[PDB]
C-alpha cells in the first residue's frame, strides 16, 4: 500500500492500521506512510527511515531510537519526522520564550515589557490555554526563586 | 555544556603521535574511559547520552592540527557516522554541517564554565547569558550556531519535552518555602540536584531548578 | 480540535502511565507492587530516556515531596 493515510482523518488514521491487521491476520503488510499518527499504532521494529542523500542513494534503511506504539502524536512528529510541534513561522508560537527571557532579563519580575507580552498572550490564546498557565507558573517559580535566593543569602552571609 | 573537569591523559595516547601516524590508528575505546568518566556518559556539546558516541577532535586536524593526538583536543562527543545515518547535531554537525567556524571561538567545557555563558529556558531553547556584551556574548551565539543546540528537532524537542516534565515537581517544591524550615529545604534542593545528576539533560534541568 | 486523542486508544500500551498515576494515587504515593510492575512494563516498552519514563519518575517524586508534607503529618500528628 502507498500512502495509507491518503484521504484519511486523524481519528482514521489512529485505527487504520489495527484494523487492516486485524481482518487479514496472516497478510504481510508493507505500507509507507508519513503521518505520525498511523506511526503511533506501529512497533518500532516494524518502520525503516528512507533518508536518501543529494543522488537519492541510500545504502540501509533504518529504524527510529525510540519506540512508537504507545507515544503521543507530538512525539513522534518532533523525533522522528524533525517537525516541530509548534510553528516556526510564527510569531505567536515564540511569545512564552520571548516572555520568559524577559521576566529573567529582569531577574523574574514582570515589569512591563513582560506585561504587554503577558496580555499579549492572554488576548491571543486565553484565560483557559495551555500557553497562559505556563506563563502563571513561570512567573510564580521566578517569584519564588527570588524569595529563595533571599533566605539563602541570609542563611549564608 | 557542564564543566567536565580534564582528568589525566589515558597511556595508549602517548604511543600514537600525531603526523607520525593517522588518528585511526590508536583505537577509540581506549580513549573513551578518560572521556566518558569526565562527562559522565553524556556528550561535551549538547548533553545527549552517549548511546550514539564518537571520539571528537575539538579542532580538526584537518583544520586546526591542534596535535590530533592531544588527549585534550579529544572530546566524548555525541553521534556516530560508521554506522551511517542522518545525524546534523553537535559534534558531526560541527564538522560537516556548519562549516566556516573558528575554532578558538567555540567555548571548551573542560577550561570555560557555560553556566555564565550559556542559559537553558524552560522552553527548551538555550540563549545566551544575561548581560553578556562585545566578545563574550559572541562565543556564546557562535557555539549555539555550530553545536546546533537550537537547530535539529530531535535535541531541542527532547530537552523541552524533560524540562516540561520536571516543572510540577519545581512548582510544589517551591510552593513549601514557608511550610518547611531552611535546612530541610535546602535538603530538598540538594535531592534535586542530585537527582538531575543521574539525568540526561544535565544543565537544563540544573537551570529550570537553581537560579 | 479534532477531538483525537495524544496516544491512540486502541492499544494498551497508550494507557500504561494513566494507569501509572491511577495507581499510584491509589495507594496515595508509595510505589506498591501493582504500580511498581506496571513501572518496568514501561521501562520495557519504552525507551530508558522517554518521555513516558520522564514523567513516570516525576508523578513518583512529586507524591514523594508531599508525602514528606503527610510525613510531616507524621510530625505534628496526634
Ligand atoms: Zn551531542
Amino acid at each position: 500500500i502507498d500512502q495509507i493515510e491518503l484521504h484519511l482523518h486523524p481519528k482514521w488514521q489512529q485505527e487504520v492500521i489495527l484494523n487492516l491487521r486485524s481482518a487479514f491476520p496472516n497478510i504481510q503488510f508493507i505500507i509507507t506512510t508519513h503521518s505520525p499518527i498511523v506511526l503511533s499504532t506501529i512497533e518500532k521494529r516494524c518502520i525503516r527511515e528512507f533518508e536518501p542523500n543529494d543522488d537519492g542513494d541510500q545504502s540501509f534503511l533504518d529504524s527510529p531510537d525510540m519506540q512508537t506504539k504507545g507515544s503521543e502524536n507530538a512525539q513522534i512528529l518532533e523525533q522522528v519526522m524533525n517537525v516541530h510541534s509548534t510553528p516556526p513561522g510564527i510569531a505567536e508560537s515564540h511569545w512564552l520564550g520571548n516572555f520568559e527571557l524577559l521576566l529573567l532579563d529582569n531577574s523574574g519580575e514582570l515589569d512591563n515589557h513582560s506585561q504587554v507580552l503577558y496580555d499579549q498572550i492572554k488576548a491571543h490564546f486565553g484565560i483557559d490555554s495551555i500557553e497562559l498557565k505556563k506563563a502563571d507558573s513561570l512567573i510564580r517559580i521566578n517569584k519564588m526563586k527570588n524569595k529563595l535566593n533571599k533566605i539563602r543569602a541570609e542563611k549564608g552571609k | 555544556m557542564r564543566e567536565l573537569a580534564r582528568l589525566e591523559r589515558p597511556e595508549i595516547l602517548d604511543q600514537y603521535i600525531a603526523g607520525q601516524n593517522d588518528w585511526m590508528e590508536i583505537d577509540q575505546s581506549a580513549v573513551w574511559p578518560k572521556l566518558t568518566e569526565m562527562q559522565g556518559g553524556f556528550c561535551a556539546y549538547c548533553e545527549c547520552r552517549l548511546n550514539r558516541c564518537h571520539i571528537e577532535h575539538f579542532r580538526p586536524r584537518g583544520k586546526f592540527p591542534a596535535l590530533t593526538f592531544i588527549w585534550n583536543n579529544l572530546f566524548g562527543s555525541c553521534g556516530d557516522s560508521r554506522k551511517s545515518g542522518g545525524w546534523s547535531r553537535c559534534g558531526i554537525y560541527k564538522d560537516n554541517g556548519a562549516g566556516a567556524y573558528n575554532a578558538d571561538d567555540l567555548i571548551k567545557p573542560d577550561e570555560e564554565n557555560p553556566d555564565d555563558y550559556l542559559l537553558f529556558l524552560t522552553t527548551g531553547e538555550v540563549v545566551p547569558a544575561i548581560g553578556l556584551t562585545g566578545r563574550a556574548l559572541k562565543k556564546a551565539q557562535e557555539t549555539i550556531r555550530v553545536f546546533n543546540l537550537n537547530g535539529d528537532i530531535k535535541l531541542f524537542g527532547s530537552r523541552r519535552t524533560a524540562v516540561q516534565a520536571i516543572m510540577p515537581n519545581v512548582e510544589y517544591l517551591y510552593t513549601l518555602l514557608e511550610e518547611f524550615d531552611e535546612d530541610d529545604w535546602n535538603e530538598m534542593l540538594r535531592d534535586e540536584l542530585e537527582k538531575i545528576e543521574s539525568d540526561e539533560y544535565k544543565t537544563a534541568l540544573k537551570h529550570a531548578w537553581t537560579f
